[PDB]
Formats: structure tokens, C-alpha cells, sequence
RNA sequence: UUACAGACUUAAGCAGUGGAGCAUGUUAUUUAAUUCGAUAAUCCACGACUAACCUUACCAUAUUUUGAAUAUUAUAAUAAUUAAAUUAUUAUAUUACAGGCGUUACAUUGUUGUCUUUAGUUCGUGCUGCAAAGUUUUAGAUUAAGUUCAUAAACGAACAAAACUCCAUAUAUAUAAUUUUAAUUAUAUAUAAUUUUAUAUUAUUUAUUAAUAUAAAGAAAGGAAUUAAGACAAUCAUAAUGAUCCUUAUAAUAUGGGUAAUAGACGUGCUAUAAUAAAAUGAUAAUAAAAUUAUAUAAAAUAUAUUUAAUUAUAUUUAAUUAA
């Protein structure tokens, strides 16, 4: 059990092995709130014959640490064995990266062959929305792991023409959304990251829009039918960007010279 | 390094750094070299 | 009887598979950035084999124009010598695109690929959500609030008196 | 294929201490900056002592700070000569030496853990693989760091005739064309067994019309007959063995 | 291809059957896979990954960048070993390399003994077993360059199995004395000689040789007269095998010139009594040995 | 002391520049300061990745005194631990000190610079000489040049050039539901040349040859990095270590000033001195590349200068985009 360390009452009938690992997991896990424990050196003394340790030993070093065991050792000279020679039984460490990478795509091959295919329990049919009713777009933004400012960021996308205005009220609404309404595409596109949050980010642009397409709606004082869409914006936009109009000439094609395939028999012959 | 005799007790670090300045400080108290004592605002 | 290797293993010694694309209704577009291209392709490729088996048709990945960082630091000599070493930043970048998939099961792909992400690989996600024109329920500044305050102390108010 | 296996060459990731990418800039750099610190930091910890003439030093190599979506992992290669108590007896099984007390409080810990304490540092989830290297010579690092700090009394009157041949014997002088060809034969041989396994399962036949477009050979097992674990990976291995070495006083 | 769960149950863990059985009903049977040429996903080898390998693969419990314990759920408590041992034998001794076990065994007559059979095909029991080396001459000769007076180390040696084979080598090391002797030692395997002996104690008679500046007079001697000659003289006597001999050197005493003379004369001084009386067609009788003959 | 060859350099040719004003650096001088930057007789002390404040290192005045660090010992305020004492944190105080653009006439180490060297050393073996030593052809050929190839009682290894490698270029495959469009593109992988072949001519060490031209095939034409030593330079205001000196001041903060002074001199730039060249105008808008935009890039429009309008400058307003 994970709380087993946490209980060394019930160690005694445990293998030597398993012993000792407990004791050292008691150790590592509580560091400098370990108290030495009655059960615990009971257990500890039980292994003195899986590890050879005269079963007096055990006792001070458990109670006395490193310098119980500097005592007994009866010195602290040990060789220094820095330059000693090598025994050709480990690997440089530039050596133990390339086999970490490896230990890495091994690691992500076994999600791929046993994990991912666990995921196909979550298929769900897309429920496709209308795109007569569900006209409008919003792009959200997620920068993953990361605290980014443009996170808030949120924008509103839908083409004019689905948006069910009459002829009038329509060229009010594009009078009115001014650099917002690009004539070409019929796109209208606000974005807003005024708020903290997506969220309140959202809600904003959407009730800008309720507020736009109710004046729109509303001619019952001025229609601005005289007033005609202003695409200055729109064209300053396209002497932006690099127009590749041209087309080949379709008086200059010349079918009759296009290679003619070729009759081959043996793939006449291999399809029979 | 402050915050680490606190956050372990068990274990007893050594700033080589500190120590070296410590034993630079002596040394020159031993060759006569050392700093004047600060004067006391209150003088 | 040999071993049988069945197709979940074999598949992953051959390239991911993709899932048609039937609508053609963008949801999400992952850019994956990196300052070395080999995690982020075999983190891309991963991420194909994820959305496949979550029933995501995904597309990609696109490579797009990598940007390149320069900088010159002049040495010691600046003798017109060897005076000035060059220094650079390439930032590799991928585009996976993924269709007509509903948002519960878009993001249990981002949960996944985020849990087993690779080192030195960031990811931005633009997620598009087909809304109605009308909702329901919908989808003061720090310093306005001084200037106010400001304006309201006897150092400004004893001049405002009229 | 050098560079299309992970054990052919070394990732250009890992040219970089610090393995991270973010769209925002200023927290890479607040990232940056903060790998530089505790790395300081890790190199003020490594110099232990039990009593005033037990004093352990543990050589640490640069950490290598991998950046993830999720977490970060702070690796770094270490090397401890254990002084105190070298012997054959299985008394160290019954006591916590001071450097399994510091590599314990770097993850296990319960209270205290240096990886909770970073974890708020850097506002992610942090682990700490300490790795052991049994050798100075095998990380260039560890070994300028050990001659540095704890050869002084060798090389601070000249570097002694016994040092300096010391550091001549540290490995037997393997031959490197031999071994550089032996290395390019296993290539070929295992290129070889490949294509062999590909050619008869091709003419074994393993819609003619069908048979223009596809390129499925078949079974996976086929293919990679002969091609196992236990044979290719250990021999394709890159960087295996040292075969020069310069050091400078 | 799709397999029945039945022959997939009796290969594979049942923890994975879920896995291949969810695989099998999401992958069409007809599924055209293509081999990526960019990016290569998989390992070079194959494997089904149902086994973790204690070296290639992450070790369980220990933290890395993928492990997937929590941060308290980690079982690596001990650090003073490596935690994962190479696999397989356990090295990585390359092919014709041997393992630095044992150092400082070596027998520097072991040592010759082995290069030269390999050079020149000369039995290595012989020269480890019967073959006795003195050293002659140990000097230190330098070199004036330009850098500076370059030393090197000189040594003169003698071999012989003191039954009439007899041999004199020269070696010389910048580096140390010991490898000058070593050189030495081999060079002089290889120049042994035979050298006639008398009743193989003595000398055929006595011999005036001039060896460059130096004049050797050697006479031959009664059983059990024993060794009365130049200190370098009976060093190479000793080791060719002769017992019996007077003489003396006059004019240069130089040990080197006179070890070489020595040699010279054994060998281009000497004639055997059977040599003689066949030149000659006598007969030669040896009076002393015929007067205790039956 | 002889000879040889090759250098780096030289002048030659070509295309620009040499005086004027101004910009900027240095010097000198001045100044409270004009921070600092050079002394063994050719010449020659140069920091343009931004000096109004800050920067700042200088000057004047005022002001601070354990100061930014670590530790010791007290005192408290606070939280835990432990039966009121202990331990944590925090503040204050205490004294070792901290700090120092103080010192190369402060000694060493780094750093980088220049600089030759980069087919030569060492090692192994063999061979010659009694030996110290030598290793022999060879004072080889050839190229702009280790360039390339031959050769000798020498052979080989290491060493490093070179090869290799990357970039560019050409091509192939893959990726993009070709509205993030530039598919005439983007970037991963692979291939290609250090080109190849025939023929005639001229030389040759004349042969299975170089220099040439001729014909044929080809997209094929350019770069990058790279060894270790030796001799020498720089304070690095671009990092250290020691010694040495200041410690109510050579440390620290604030206000203002200076670094922007001006006789002469010098370096490096800019704009000019007019017609093979300057100025206007050119809206279904001639034609780029490489970069930048969360410590932002700022569209269109309107207003004023200002005139029909355009142009230019600023203001008003702040569309889109944090980005193929
Ligand atoms: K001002
Ligand atoms: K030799
Ligand atoms: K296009
Ligand atoms: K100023
Ligand atoms: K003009
Ligand atoms: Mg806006
Ligand atoms: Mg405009
Ligand atoms: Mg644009
Ligand atoms: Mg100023
Ligand atoms: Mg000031
Ligand atoms: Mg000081
Ligand atoms: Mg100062
Ligand atoms: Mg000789
Ligand atoms: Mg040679
Ligand atoms: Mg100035
Ligand atoms: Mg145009
Ligand atoms: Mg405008």
C-alpha cells in the first residue's frame, strides 16, 4: 500500500527486501521529521541475515547514521578512485542523451500503439450547426501553458448578406459598420480584447451587434440610402497585397496538340 | 543559501564562496592588514 | 503461427492516418513553434495519430515561413579584422488544421497532446465557434477611477469652485 | 538515416542548457534568467559536510532545463565519490548518507521538497532526475569541475609527473579507424538484411490495377525479420567510446 | 491484418486486448498504409512494446520529463548506484579489446618473447625459459638541437643460454631506461649466435683480435681455472657458456667496443679441431683426453 | 656566408576621393568639471547599437553611516512546535565587516587580438654507422598556392590539414481540403559535380600525358566553417584571484552643472560647386528583398497649415493585427 512506510507496525511478515525499502521510504519521505521507531528497528533487525550485518551493528547504525558507520568502518581513508580506470561498463554521458531520446520515442510508440486507440471510445458525430442559422463566427485564441495578454483576444466574423436585413436596412448596417465592412468579401470582422477575459470579450462584441443590426432595423427616421458605401479603406487594404488577375487566353489553347495515350496490350491484357 | 539551514536542518551545507571571503577577512586581521573600526554616529 | 502484429502497432511504423474531410468547417488551427524542427515534426506527427483515433479529421502539418532572429557582436579588435561574429534564431513553425469536429471532442485533443508535450515546442490554438446572430445570456478604468479621485481633492477641487 | 534516428546523432534541442519555447517573449527571458539562478543555486547545495573533516563534495554538471507544454524537468548529471563509507559490508543499507539525504529532498520529500518550492519559482509543475555518472571523465564538465576544485595540490607546482600520467591511462588507446569501420559494417549489414527481407517477400507475393498505386510490401514481421532490440540499437549507438582526450592548466 | 481475439489473447496481456480490439473496429482492414520519408516515427527495429526494457526504456519510478507519477509517487529512494546497468552482457568492450583487469603482471621477457615470434618466428619458450639477459652498458647520450639538448637513454645488453648461444643487443628510449632495455633485450634475441666452444668450457686455443682500438688477448684454460678476464668479458662468457679462459685488453678499453670485439673474436677467431683436420685431411687428437680414454 | 624559389608588398591599369560648409571622433587649450582613455625618436593616443534628467564614471552644494551580503549575540512583534518554555518568520540593535570607475609603478590568470606555424613533430618497427647520430632518392615534378602526383632502406600509426560537413543552386518525394495564397510559395527528407567523354594541335618524363582548341552530355557557376604550437599586443568601461590603499569616505543618496567649452591641428562622414543633370508631374496605381509589431505596429476618414484637390506636416479618431 502507498501508506505502508507510514506504518511500521504492520512491516513485521514482510519479505527482507520489502523491509528495507520501507525503512528507506520513510526516510526519504519525512527527512528531517523522521523520529526514530521501536517497530521499525524490530523489522530493521530481522534482515540482519539478508544483509550480513552483525545484528549489533544494525542497532547503532540506526540509531548513530553516517558516523556510526564511520566508526565501525574504523576510518574515513578511503583510495581516491577518480582516475581510475575504466572498466568499459558505462556510457558517456553524451552517449546516455542519445539514449534518452531513444527512451523518449519509445515512450511516445507505445502511447501510439496501446493509449491512443483507447481514445476512439470518445468519437462523437459532428452535430453540424446550420449555416443559415448559425451565421456568425467567433474566434477564440489559447496560448497552451503560457500567460498571454493576447488569450482575451475574441472575434466576431459573418457575412452581410447572412444576416436576414431587408435591402435598405442592409445598406445601413454596411454604412454604419464603416471601416468594419469589407464590400469585396461582405465580411464584417470587430474584434475586441478590451476586457481580461475572453468571456466578457465576447459578450461585448455581441451586444455591439445587437445594437448595430437594431439601428439598421430601425428606418423609421433616416435610411441613409443616399449616403453610398465608402470602400476607401477596402482599397487602401488592396494596393497592399499583390494581385495576380491574369488568366491564360482560352483562344490560345490548343487541345489537338496534347500528347494521346497510348494503346499498351499488356495492361489491356492484365485488366482482363 | 540563507533559507536552506531552515528548510533542512538535517543537512549541513557549506558555502564555499562565504567561506573564502571569511578565511580572506582573517588572514589580513593577521598581517595587520585589516579594516578600521567604524566610526559611531553617536561620536 | 508466427506472432500476429495487429494494425495498432504496425501503424506505428507507417505514416499517421487521416480521417476525410466531409463538410469542410475549420474548428480549430494548432501552430506549433519551435527553435529546432526535429520535436516539432515528431510531435506534429504525434498529434495526427491522437486526433485519428479521437475521430478528428485533421490536415497538415504545413510547414509556414520560418523567421529568422539576427544578431552581430563586434569582438575586441573591431579592425575590420575577424571583428564580428554572427549570431541567428530560426523559429520553425507547423500548421494543423482541424474539420468538422464538435468542441467536447476538440478539446479533450488538446488536453491529450498538452499532457505528452515535447521539450522546446510551444503551441498557440485558434479555436472557431459558429454562433446564432441572437443569444441568450451573451457569449472603469484604472486610471478614469483616479482622475475622478484626483479631481475630487481639495487641491483641485479649492480651484474648480466657481 | 544519421539524423533520422534517435540514436545517431544528438537532437539539436540539446545544444541548448535552456529547452523552451513561449509566444510571449518576456517570460522566456524570465524563464532564462531563472534556469541561470538556480543552477547557481543547485551548485551552492552540492557541498555537504558531516563533521568539520568529513566535508563531501559532489561534482555537478550544468542543468539541462527542458521546457514543456506542462512541466519542466531539471536534469543534471552528478558525480560523488563515496569516501565515508566504502566497503563491502551492507551498512549503507541502514543508514541515509548525506547524499541520498540531498538527492531525497530534491523530489521526495513530503514538506519540503525543492520541487514544490520551484514549482511556484516558475509557476509549473517542476521535477529533478539526478543522474549518476561513475566516472570524471566521462562528462567534460564534471571533469574540469573535479581537476579545478579538487586537484589544486597536484598542478599548484606544477602539474606532478604521477598527475599528468594519471591522465594519460584513464583509457586504454582504442584504435578508431577499426572501430569506425566496424561500426559502418553493422550499418550496412543490418541496411542489407532489410532489403534482403523486402526482396523475397516481394517475390513471394507476400488487382493488377492496384498494383501500380500501393507500396504496402506486407506484414510488418516479414520486414523487420531478424531486426530486434537485442541486436540493432546497441550497435548503432553514436558517441560510444572516448578515443581523445586534451586537458590544460 | 485483423486478428481474432482468441489468437490475439493467447500473445499479447489482456490489459492491451482493449487497445487491439478499439484498433481493429477504427481501422479499415483495407487501410493502403504509406511509409512517411521525413519524419520516422518508429524505432529501426521491431518491437510490439508490450515489455518495458530495463535499459532502452524509462526507468519505472524514476522522474524525467514524461514520467507520469505524481510528484509524491515517485519509488527511486537509494542514489548511490547507477540506476540503469547496461544491458545485455553488462559492457561495451569493442570487438579484439580486452578488459583492463589486471595491471602490472607483465614479464618484459614474456613481452619480447611474444613480439618476436610474431616477427620472426622464433619459439617463445626458449627465449622466456633458457635465455639469460645482463645488462653491459647503461648510459645517458643527449642530442644539441636548436630546442635544446635532447637526452636519450643508451643501454647495452648481453643474452645467451649458457650452452654456446650468445647474443648482443643495442637499444635507446628518450623516455626512459627501461624501454632502452627492453630494446635492447629484443635486439639481442636476435643477433644470438652460435659460438664454437672447446669441450664447451673453453676457447680452440687463444686469440689476438683488434676490434677498432681494441686489442683482445684471450687464452684458453685448464678445467676449473675459472673466469680471469675484463669484467665486460665475463659477463658475455657467462652467458655463452664458457667457464675456462685468461686474457687481457690492451690499448682501448671502451666496454662497448669491447663486448662487440668479443663477440667478433668468438666467432671470426675460432676454428673447431674437426674444421681444421677436414681443411687440412689430418687427424687431430686431443692428448689429454686420450690418456684417460680406455 | 653562397645560391634558389616563393612572399607580403610594390608600383602599373581602371573606378571613385582629396579644397568649401556642416556632422562626428581625437588633440590641444579652457574650465568648478569639461569623467576615463598615449612616453625606449618613422607614422600613430581613435568607444557612433543613441550623454537633456537618467545613463554617469566628472564638478558644486546638501545629506546618509553595519550601508546590498553572510554570520554572531540581544531585543521585541508573529506563527507553529512543545508543556510557559522551545523553534519559524519579521523588524531593530550589535561587530566582524559590506562597499570602492582606488591602484598594472597592483603581481599573476583569463579574454581576445595580432602574429608566424600549419605535408611537420613525436611514437613504433626496420636499416646504416664502433658510436654521438642518421634514415639518405631530394636541392623531385607540378599548381596561384599542399595545389596535385610521383619517388627513395625504409614502412606504418598518431597528429592536423584535406576528405568530410553545412549553405547556395538544380531536381525528386512528402505536407497545404491553393481564403493565413506568395503553389511563380512555404520546409522537411533525399539525389547531384572535387563534372564527364571523343577528337586535333603543341609540349612532355611522348604515355593509359599536361597545356590548348573542337565536338558531345550536364542546371552546375559561388561560399562557409576547420590544427597545435611559437613569438608578441591590449585593462577587458567586455571576467576573475591575490596583494596594496580609503572606511564620517576614495563608500551611499538628492538638486543643479559638465561630458556639448573653442585659438590651431588631425581622422572619418554628409551635402554641395548645373545640362551624359538637377527640379516638378505621372490613380483601374511599373517593378523588390529582408525585417518589425503585448515595455506594440498604427489603416481609412476628418480638421488645420491651405488653396478645388493632390502633396507634405501635425492634430482628432484608434479599423485590423500580436501576425504566411
Ligand atoms: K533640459
Ligand atoms: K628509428
Ligand atoms: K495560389
Ligand atoms: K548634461
Ligand atoms: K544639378
Ligand atoms: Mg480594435
Ligand atoms: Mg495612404
Ligand atoms: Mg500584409
Ligand atoms: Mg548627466
Ligand atoms: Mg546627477
Ligand atoms: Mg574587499
Ligand atoms: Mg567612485
Ligand atoms: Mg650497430
Ligand atoms: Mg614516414
Ligand atoms: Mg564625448
Ligand atoms: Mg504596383
Ligand atoms: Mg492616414
Amino acid at each position: 500500500s502507498a501508506d505502508l512506510y507510514m506504518h511500521p507496525e504492520k512491516w513485521k511478515g514482510l519479505p527482507p527486501q520489502r523491509i528495507l525499502e520501507l525503512y528507506w521510504e520513510r526516510m526519504a519521505r519525512l527527512g528531517s521529521e523522521y523520529k526514530p521507531n521501536k517497530d521499525e528497528l524490530n523489522a530493521l533487525l530481522t534482515t540482519s541475515e539478508y544483509s550480513n550485518v552483525p545484528v549489533n551493528d544494525i542497532k547503532k547504525l540506526y540509531h548513530r547514521g553516517e558516523q556510526g558507520a564511520i566508526d565501525i568502518k574504523g576510518g574515513n581513508v578511503n583510495r581516491d578512485n577518480s582516475l581510475r580506470p575504466f572498466m568499459f561498463d558505462e556510457l558517456p554521458s553524451q552517449a546516455q542523451e542519445l539514449v534518452a531520446q531513444h527512451r523518449e520515442q519509445r515512450f511516445y510508440n507505445r502511447l501510439a500503439a496501446y493509449e491512443l486507440p483507447l481514445l476512439a471510445q470518445y468519437r462523437q458525430e459532428y452535430k453540424r450547426p446550420s449555416p443559415e442559422s448559425h451565421p456568425v463566427t467567433y474566434r477564440y485564441t489559447s496560448y497552451v501553458g503560457e500567460e498571454h495578454p493576447n488569450s482575451r483576444k475574441v472575434v466576431l466574423s459573418v457575412k452581410t448578406k447572412e444576416l436576414g436585413l431587408e435591402e435598405k436596412s442592409l445598406h445601413k448596417f454596411r454604412i454604419l459598420a464603416r471601416s468594419r465592412y469589407d464590400h469585396t468579401t461582405d465580411i464584417f470582422k470587430m474584434s475586441s480584447d478590451k476586457f481580461e477575459h475572453a468571456s466578457q470579450n465576447a459578450r461585448y462584441l455581441h451586444d455591439i451587434l445587437q445594437r448595430l443590426l437594431a439601428e439598421s432595423k430601425d428606418l423609421t427616421e433616416d435610411d441613409f440610402s443616399d449616403v453610398p458605401l465608402d470602400t476607401r479603406h477596402t482599397i487602401a487594404k488592396s494596393l497592399r497585397k499583390k494581385k495576380r488577375d491574369y488568366e491564360f487566353p482560352e483562344h490560345w489553347k490548343r487541345p489537338e496538340d496534347a500528347p494521346k495515350k497510348k494503346f499498351d496490350i499488356v495492361d489491356q491484357l492484365l485488366s482482363t | 543559501f540563507r533559507h536552506l539551514k531552515t528548510l533542512y536542518p538535517d543537512i549541513e551545507f557549506v558555502d564555499l564562496e562565504e567561506q573564502y571571503r571569511l578565511s580572506m577577512v582573517e588572514a589580513k586581521k593577521r598581517r595587520g592588514k585589516g579594516a578600521p573600526k567604524k566610526m559611531k554616529k553617536d561620536a | 503461427s508466427t506472432r500476429p502484429y495487429p494494425v495498432n502497432v504496425e501503424a506505428v511504423y507507417y505514416a499517421p492516418l487521416k480521417l476525410p474531410i466531409k463538410y469542410g468547417d475549420l474548428v480549430a488551427d494548432i501552430q506549433l513553434r519551435s527553435y529546432d524542427n526535429e520535436n516539432l515534426d515528431f510531435y506534429s506527427d504525434f498529434i495526427l495519430r491522437t486526433g485519428y483515433y479521437l475521430g478528428i479529421p485533421l490536415t497538415g502539418p504545413k510547414p509556414l515561413p520560418t523567421r529568422r532572429e539576427r544578431w552581430t557582436v563586434i569582438k575586441s579588435p573591431f579592425v575590420h579584422a575577424k571583428s564580428k561574429e554572427n549570431f541567428e534564431r530560426h523559429t520553425h513553425k507547423r500548421l494543423i488544421r482541424a474539420w468538422d469536429t464538435n468542441p467536447e471532442v476538440l478539446q479533450m485533443l488538446i488536453a491529450y497532446i498538452t499532457k505528452h508535450s515535447m521539450a522546446g515546442v510551444g503551441m498557440k490554438c485558434n479555436f472557431f465557434q459558429r454562433s446564432e446572430i441572437s443569444l441568450d445570456l451573451g457569449s472603469t478604468s484604472a486610471v478614469g477611477q483616479k482622475v475622478l479621485e484626483l479631481l475630487d481633492s481639495p487641491d483641485f477641487k479649492k480651484h474648480l469652485e466657481k | 538515416g544519421n539524423i533520422n534516428n534517435k540514436l545517431q546523432h544528438l537532437n539539436n534541442m540539446n545544444n541548448w542548457n535552456t529547452q523552451i519555447y513561449n509566444y510571449n517573449k518576456n517570460m522566456e527571458i524570465m524563464n532564462t534568467m531563472n534556469d541561470k539562478l538556480i543552477n547557481k543555486l543547485l551548485y551552492k547545495m552540492m557541498t555537504l559536510k558531516l563533521n568539520n573533516m568529513n566535508i563531501n563534495k559532489i561534482i555537478m554538471s550544468k542543468t539541462i532545463n527542458q521546457h514543456s507544454l506542462n512541466k519542466l524537468n531539471i536534469k543534471f548529471y552528478y558525480y560523488n565519490n563515496d569516501i565515508n563509507n566504502n566497503n563491502n559490508n551492507n551498512n549503507n543499507n541502514y543508514y541515509m548518507n548525506m547524499m541520498n539525504k540531498l538527492m531525497n529532498i530534491m523530489n521526495n520529500n513530503m514538506n519540503n521538497n525543492l520541487c514544490n518550492i520551484l514549482s511556484y519559482y516558475y509557476k509549473k509543475k517542476v521535477t529533478i532526475e539526478p543522474i549518476k555518472l561513475s566516472y570524471i571523465y566521462l562528462n567534460s564538465d564534471i571533469f574540469s569541475k573535479y581537476i579545478s576544485l579538487n586537484d589544486m595540490d597536484k598542478y599548484n607546482n606544477g602539474i606532478l609527473t604521477n598527475y599528468q600520467r594519471m591522465l594519460n591511462n584513464i583509457m586504454p588507446k582504442l584504435n578508431d579507424h577499426n572501430i569506425s569501420m566496424n561500426y559502418i559494417n553493422n550499418i550496412n549489414n543490418i541496411n542489407n538484411n532489410k532489403y534482403n527481407n523486402m526482396i523475397n517477400l516481394l517475390n513471394n507475393n507476400n488487382n493488377n490495377y492496384n498494383n501500380n498505386n500501393n507500396n504496402y510490401i506486407g506484414n510488418i514481421n516479414n520486414i523487420y525479420n531478424n531486426m530486434t532490440i537485442d541486436n540493432i540499437p546497441m550497435d548503432i549507438l553514436m558517441y560510444k567510446y572516448l578515443v581523445g582526450w586534451s586537458i590544460k592548466f | 491484418q485483423h486478428y481474432d481475439e482468441s489468437l490475439l489473447s493467447r500473445y499479447y496481456p489482456e490489459s492491451l486486448l482493449k487497445s487491439i480490439k478499439l484498433a481493429q473496429q477504427t481501422i479499415p482492414e483495407d487501410t493502403k498504409f504509406r511509409v512517411s520519408r521525413n519524419v520516422e516515427f518508429a524505432p529501426p527495429y521491431l518491437d510490439d512494446f508490450t515489455k518495458i526494457h530495463p535499459f532502452w526504456d524509462y526507468k519505472p519510478g524514476m522522474p524525467h520529463l514524461h514520467a507520469q507519477e505524481e510528484n509524491n509517487n515517485f519509488s527511486i529512494f537509494r542514489w548511490d548506484q547507477v540506476q540503469q546497468p547496461l544491458p545485455g552482457e553488462g559492457n561495451i568492450l569493442p570487438p579484439g579489446v580486452s578488459l583492463p583487469n589486471d595491471g602490472g603482471r607483465k614479464s618484459k621477457s614474456a613481452d619480447v618473447a611474444a613480439g618476436l615470434h610474431k616477427q620472426t618466428g622464433v619459439d617463445p619458450d626458449y627465449i622466456t625459459r633458457k635465455l639469460t639477459m645482463k645488462p653491459l652498458v647503461m648510459k645517458r647520450v643527449s642530442n644539441q638541437t636548436g630546442k635544446g639538448k635532447i637526452a636519450s637513454f643508451y643501454a647495452l645488453v648481453v643474452v645467451g643460454d649458457k650452452n654456446g648461444m650468445v647474443g648482443l643487443g643495442e637499444g635507446k628510449s628518450r623516455e626512459e631506461m627501461s624501454k632502452a632495455i627492453f630494446k635492447a633485450h629484443w635486439d639481442a634475441v636476435r643477433n644470438l649466435k652460435e659460438i664454437p666452444r672447446y669441450e664447451n668450457r673453453t676457447i680452440y686455443g687463444d686469440i689476438d683480435f683488434r676490434y677498432h682500438g681494441v686489442k683482445l688477448h684471450l687464452r684458453s684454460a685448464k678445467p676449473g681455472f675459472g673466469l680471469r678476464v675484463n669484467h665486460v668479458i665475463f659477463e658475455i662468457c657467462e652467458c655463452a657458456g664458457i667457464k675456462d679462459l685468461s686474457g687481457k685488453v690492451y690499448k682501448s678499453r671502451n666496454d662497448m667496443n669491447i663486448a662487440k670485439g668479443t663477440i667478433e673474436a668468438f666467432t671470426k677467431a675460432q676454428k673447431t679441431l674437426d674444421e681444421v683436420a677436414l681443411g687440412r685431411g689430418k687427424k687431430l687428437v686431443d692428448v689429454r683426453k686420450v690418456y684417460y680414454s680406455s
